[PDB]
C-alpha cells in the first residue's frame, strides 16, 4: 500500500506570499493562465 | 502508467531570508 | 553597517539567518553563537531647520 | 542642412555659432636656463632603506627628460597622472625624488591604490598622485657573496 | 513636525509669520525673543441670524486693490560646444 | 460596441414650446485634489548607505543635492500655498447660532457636530473613513521622509464650518464685504431670482423644496457609501505617491551594471582603483533615479496646482456667490 | 508687493548660476579644465577622462532644459490666467466673485510690469450696515404683494 | 553592453518625461476646450472675449 508522485522541475517564476508569522501561504505560477500573469 | 494532477504543490522556501507581509518574486 | 541592536519578537525558522522587509533591506539578524533574533534599525537622523 | 530638408518655411532659424580662430601661438616660459640635477638621485650610490627614505627637492631649473633614459634595464617606467611623453612642455612647480630598496617584486605596490606588504607602513601613494615611478633593478651593485 | 529648540511656546494665538508645521508658527515678538504659538484662523464673528431680521448697508467705500501676475520669462539660449568645452 | 446614449428626437415646430410645470432640487458631488504629501529626500543617505568613501566621492558630482532639496522645498511651499488659497479665503471665523431653524432646511449633515471630538460633520467623517514593520518606517530609514502639512485637519474643519456659517446666515454678502444677515427663505428667493424664477414659486412651495433638499442630502450621504469608486481622484494621487516612493526604494536594489547593489561588499572585495569605477556607476544611476523622481514630482505638483486653482475658483464662485456659468 | 516677479527672476538667475557652477565639478575626473587633461595625459587616456566630464555637463544641461520647460509651462498657465483676467475685467464687467478683486467689480486698470502685468481692481465694498425687520411679502386686500 | 543599455534607458526616460509634459499641456488645453463647450454651446456666457 505505497504510492509516490515523482514530478519534474523546471525554471519558473513564482510570486510567493509571506505571512506575518513568516510562513508561505499562497503562490502564483506567473505563467500558467493570463490571470496569473496579471497577478 | 498512472498520472495525477499536482494541485498547487511543490513550493519551498527559495532562500534563508525572513520576510513578513511581503509578496516576493 | 550601522544600526541599533534590540531584542525582537519576530519568530524565525531554524534555517533562516537574515531578515528583509518591504523595502528590501536588512532589519533582523540571528546571533551566531547565542541564537537570538535581533532588530537592526538605523540611528536617529533628520533635517536641521533654522 | 540643420533642418534636414530641402524646403525651408518662412521664418528665422538658428544654425550654428561663429568663432574667430587663433592665428599665432604664444608660450612665454620663464628665463631659467640651468638644468636640474638628476645625477645625485639616480647615479648616487648607497641608497637609503624603504622606511628611512630620503627626499630631495628639485626646483629653479629645467628638467630635460633625456638623460634619464641611460640604463639598459630601465623598465617599469609607468607614469600615474601624466603620460611618459609630452613632459618636455609642462611647467611644474616642485619635483621630489625619493629612493627605496624593493625586495624583488614590491615595485608593483608603489602605485596609487595598490596594497601588499610594503604598501602602507613605509611609503603610500594616495589616489591623487601625479608623477612617474621608475626602477632599474640594481642587482650587481648592492650584492656580494658575504651578503648585505 | 519635529522638535524646536530655541523658542518658547506661548498660549496666545497670532497670525502665522514663519510656518513650521502642524499648525505651529514662529514670530519675533516681545524683551524680544522668538516665540512659538498655534496660528489663529482669524477673528471670531458670530452673525446674529434671525428669521425676521435683515442687514441692509447704508453706505459704501470704493476700494482699489492690486494683483500681480507673471506673464513672460527670460528667453535663454545655450551654446552646446562653448559650454561643454570652449576652445 | 459602446452606446453613446438614448436616441431622442425633439418635436421641433414653428409654433410649439415646452414650459416646465415642476422642478426637483438635486445635489451633486465633485471631488478635487488640493495638496499632496510634502516629501523630502536625504541625498547623502539615499545614494550612499553608511559609507564614507561614497560620501567623499559624491561631493565631486557638483551641487545636485542642493538642486533637489530646493525643488522639494518649493514643491512643499507650493502645496501649502495651494491649501491656504483653497481653504483660507475668509478673514473671519463665523459660528453657527444655537437656533438651527432655517425655514425647514436641515443642515445636520454638513454642519459640525459637538459630539465628535474632531469637530467634523457626519459627511466629513465618512469621507475621512474612506480615504486611507510597516512601509512608512521602512522607507523613512532610506532618506524618504514626509513633512506634515501646515494647516491641520482641525483648522480645515474650522474653515469649512466658517464658510458654511457665512453661506447659511449671510449668503453671498460675506465674500464681498461685511457679513449681512438674511433669513434663509429670502436667500433662497434671491437664488431663484438669480436664475429667472420669481419669488412666489419659492414662497408658495417652501415645504416641498425643503423636503426635496433634505432628501437630496440624505441620498448623497447614502451614495457616498457602498460605492466602488467615490473618492477616486484622491486615491489616484495617493497611489501615485505610494508607487513613486516604492520604485524609488526599489531602485536601490538595482545593480546598474555593477557587481552588486551593496557598497560594503564592493569596498571589501575590490581594490580602490577598480572600486571607484565600480561605485561611480551606482552613484550616477542613483542620482539619475532621484532626478527622475524629482521631475515627476514637479509634473505632479503642477497638476495638483492646476487642480487647486480650479478648486479655489469654484470655492470663490459657487460657494461665495451664485455663478451663471453652465456646467 | 512685487514678489511674484522677483520670484521667477531669482529662480532664473539661480538656475543660470548653478548651470555655470556645474562646470567647476569634476564628475570623478582628475580636473575640471579640459585643456589640462589634453596637455597632461595621452589621447587614449584623455578621451576616457573627458568622456565623464562631457556626460556630466550634458546631463546638467538636460536637467536645466527640463526645469526650464516645467517653469515655462507654469508661466504659460499664469499668462493664460492673466489674459483671461484682462479680457474679463478690463474689457468688461465680470460677475465672477473674487476674480476681478475682493468685492463688487466695477472696473479695472492694467499696468505694465517687468515680466508681468499689474491690475488695479476697483471694487465696491458696502459699509455702515443697519439691521431692520424684514418680511417675505405683504397683502392688503387678501392678495400677497411680492417685491418686484 | 551596459553602456548601451543605460543610454537607451536614459533616452526612453527623457522621451517619457517630454511626453508627460506634452500630455499635461494637452490636458490643460482639453479642460479649456471642455469649459468653452459647456459655457458657449450648452448656454450663453456673458464673459467678455
Ligand atoms: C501567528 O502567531 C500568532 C501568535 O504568535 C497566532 O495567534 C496566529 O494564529 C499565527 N498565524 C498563523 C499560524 O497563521
Ligand atoms: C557557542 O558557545 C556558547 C558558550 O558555551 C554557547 O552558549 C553557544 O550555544 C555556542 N554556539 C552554538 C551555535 O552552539
Ligand atoms: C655615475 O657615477 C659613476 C661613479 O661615480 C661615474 O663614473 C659616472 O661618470 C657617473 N655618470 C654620470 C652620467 O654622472
Ligand atoms: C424664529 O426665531 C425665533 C427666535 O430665534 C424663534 O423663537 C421662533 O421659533 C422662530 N420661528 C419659527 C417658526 O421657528
Ligand atoms: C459714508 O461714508 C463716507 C466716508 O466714511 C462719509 O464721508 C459719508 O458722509 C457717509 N455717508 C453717510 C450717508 O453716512
Ligand atoms: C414650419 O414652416 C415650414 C416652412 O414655412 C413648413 O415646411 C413646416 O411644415 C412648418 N412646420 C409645421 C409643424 O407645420
Ligand atoms: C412636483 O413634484 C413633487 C414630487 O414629485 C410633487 O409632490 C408636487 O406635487 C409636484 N408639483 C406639482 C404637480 O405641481
Ligand atoms: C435632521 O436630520 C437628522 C437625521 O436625518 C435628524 O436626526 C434631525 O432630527 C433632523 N433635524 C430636525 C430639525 O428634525
Ligand atoms: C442689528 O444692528 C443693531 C445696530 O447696529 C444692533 O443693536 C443689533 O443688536 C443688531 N442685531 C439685531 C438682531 O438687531
Amino acid at each position: 500500500a505505497a504510492a509516490y508522485y515523482v514530478g519534474y522541475l523546471q525554471p519558473r517564476t513564482f510570486l510567493l506570499k509571506y505571512n506575518e508569522n513568516g510562513t508561505i501561504t499562497d503562490a502564483v505560477d506567473c505563467a500558467l493562465d493570463p490571470l496569473s500573469e496579471t497577478k | 502508467p498512472a498520472y495525477t494532477n499536482s494541485f498547487t504543490r511543490g513550493v519551498y522556501y527559495p532562500d534563508k531570508v525572513f520576510r513578513s507581509s511581503v509578496l516576493h518574486s | 553597517g550601522t544600526g541599533v541592536l534590540t531584542e525582537s519578537n519576530k519568530k524565525f525558522l531554524p534555517f533562516q539567518q537574515f531578515g528583509r522587509d518591504i523595502a528590501d533591506t536588512t532589519d533582523a539578524v540571528r546571533d551566531p553563537q547565542t541564537l537570538e533574533i535581533l532588530d537592526i534599525t538605523p540611528c536617529s537622523f533628520g533635517g536641521v531647520s533654522v | 542642412c540643420t533642418l534636414k530638408s530641402f524646403t525651408v518655411e518662412k521664418g528665422i532659424y538658428q544654425t550654428s555659432n561663429f568663432r574667430v580662430q587663433p592665428t599665432e601661438s604664444i608660450v612665454r616660459f620663464p628665463n631659467i636656463t640651468n638644468l636640474c640635477p638628476f645625477d645625485e638621485v639616480f647615479n648616487a650610490t648607497r641608497f637609503a632603506s624603504v622606511y628611512a627614505w630620503n627626499r630631495k627637492r628639485i626646483s629653479n631649473c629645467v628638467a630635460d627628460y633625456s638623460v634619464l633614459y641611460n640604463l639598459a634595464p630601465f623598465f617599469t617606467f609607468k607614469c600615474y597622472g601624466v603620460s611618459p611623453t609630452k613632459l618636455n612642455d609642462l611647467c611644474f612647480t616642485n619635483v621630489y625624488a625619493d629612493s627605496f630598496v624593493i625586495r624583488g617584486d614590491e615595485v608593483r605596490q608603489i602605485a596609487p591604490g595598490q596594497t601588499g606588504n610594503i604598501a602602507d607602513y613605509n611609503y603610500k601613494l594616495p589616489d591623487d598622485f601625479t608623477g612617474c615611478v621608475i626602477a632599474w633593478n640594481s642587482n650587481k651593485l648592492d650584492s656580494k657573496v658575504s651578503g648585505n | 513636525a519635529g522638535c524646536l529648540i530655541g523658542a518658547e511656546y506661548v498660549n496666545n494665538s497670532y497670525e502665522c509669520d514663519i510656518p513650521i508645521g502642524a499648525g505651529i508658527c514662529a514670530s519675533y515678538q516681545t524683551s524680544q525673543s522668538i516665540i512659538a504659538y498655534t496660528m489663529s484662523l482669524g477673528a471670531e464673528n458670530s452673525v446674529a441670524y434671525s428669521n425676521n431680521s435683515i442687514a441692509i448697508p447704508t453706505n459704501f467705500t470704493i476700494s482699489v486693490t492690486t494683483e500681480i501676475l507673471p506673464v513672460s520669462m527670460t528667453k535663454t539660449s545655450v551654446d552646446c560646444t562653448m559650454y561643454i568645452c570652449g576652445d | 460596441t459602446m452606446s453613446l446614449g438614448a436616441e431622442n428626437s425633439v418635436a421641433y415646430s414653428n409654433n410649439s414650446i415646452a414650459i416646465p410645470t415642476n422642478f426637483t432640487i438635486s445635489v451633486t458631488t465633485e471631488i478635487l485634489p488640493v495638496s499632496m504629501t510634502k516629501t523630502s529626500v536625504d541625498c547623502t543617505m539615499y545614494i550612499c548607505g553608511d559609507s564614507t568613501e561614497c560620501s567623499n566621492l559624491l561631493l565631486q558630482y557638483g551641487s545636485f543635492c542642493t538642486q533637489l532639496k530646493r525643488a522639494l522645498t518649493g514643491i512643499a511651499v507650493e502645496q501649502d500655498k495651494n491649501t491656504q488659497e483653497v481653504f483660507a479665503q475668509v478673514k473671519q471665523i463665523y459660528k453657527t447660532p444655537p437656533i438651527k431653524y432655517f425655514g425647514g432646511f436641515n443642515f445636520s449633515q454638513i454642519l459640525p457636530d459637538p459630539s465628535k471630538p474632531s469637530k467634523r460633520s457626519p459627511i466629513e467623517d465618512l469621507l475621512f473613513n474612506k480615504v486611507t514593520r510597516d512601509l512608512i518606517c521602512a522607507q523613512k530609514f532610506k532618506g524618504l521622509t514626509v513633512l506634515p502639512p501646515l494647516l491641520t485637519d482641525e483648522m480645515i474643519a474650522q474653515y469649512t464650518s466658517a464658510l458654511l456659517a457665512g453661506t447659511i446666515t449671510s449668503g453671498w454678502t460675506f465674500g464681498a464685504g461685511p457679513a449681512l444677515q438674511i433669513p434663509f427663505p429670502m436667500q433662497m428667493a434671491y437664488r431663484f431670482n438669480g436664475i429667472g424664477v420669481t419669488q412666489n414659486v419659492l414662497y408658495e412651495n417652501q415645504k416641498l423644496i425643503a423636503n426635496q433638499f433634505n432628501s437630496a442630502i440624505g441620498k448623497i450621504q447614502d451614495s457616498l457609501s457602498s460605492t466602488p469608486s467615490a473618492l477616486g481622484k484622491l486615491q489616484d494621487v495617493v497611489n501615485h505617491n505610494a508607487q513613486a516612493l516604492n520604485t524609488l526604494v526599489k531602485q536601490l536594489s538595482s545593480k546598474f551594471g555593477a557587481i552588486s547593489s551593496v557598497l560594503n561588499d564592493i569596498f571589501s572585495r575590490l581594490d580602490p582603483p577598480e572600486a571607484e569605477v565600480q561605485i561611480d556607476r551606482l552613484i550616477t544611476g542613483r542620482l539619475q533615479s532621484l532626478q527622475t523622481y524629482v521631475t515627476q514630482q514637479l509634473i505632479r505638483a503642477a497638476e495638483i496646482r492646476a487642480s487647486a486653482n480650479l478648486a479655489a475658483t469654484k470655492m470663490s464662485e459657487c460657494v461665495l456667490g451664485q455663478s451663471k456659468r453652465v456646467d | 508687493a512685487l514678489g511674484k516677479l522677483q520670484d521667477v527672476v531669482n529662480h532664473n538667475a539661480q538656475a543660470l548660476n548653478t548651470l555655470v557652477k556645474q562646470l567647476s565639478s569634476k564628475f570623478g575626473a582628475i580636473s575640471s579644465v579640459l585643456n589640462d587633461i589634453f596637455s597632461r595625459l595621452d589621447p587614449p587616456e584623455a578621451e576616457v577622462q573627458i568622456d565623464r566630464l562631457i556626460t556630466g555637463r550634458l546631463q546638467s544641461l538636460q536637467t536645466y532644459v527640463t526645469q526650464q520647460l516645467i517653469r515655462a509651462a507654469e508661466i504659460r498657465a499664469s499668462a493664460n490666467l492673466a489674459a483671461t483676467k484682462m479680457s474679463e475685467c478690463v474689457l468688461g464687467q465680470s460677475k465672477r466673485v473674487d476674480f476681478c478683486g475682493k468685492g463688487y467689480h466695477l472696473m479695472s486698470f492694467p499696468q505694465s510690469a517687468p515680466h508681468g502685468v499689474v491690475f488695479l481692481h476697483v471694487t465696491y465694498v458696502p459699509a455702515q450696515e443697519k439691521n431692520f425687520t424684514t418680511a417675505p411679502a405683504i397683502c392688503h386686500d387678501g392678495k400677497a404683494h411680492f417685491p418686484r
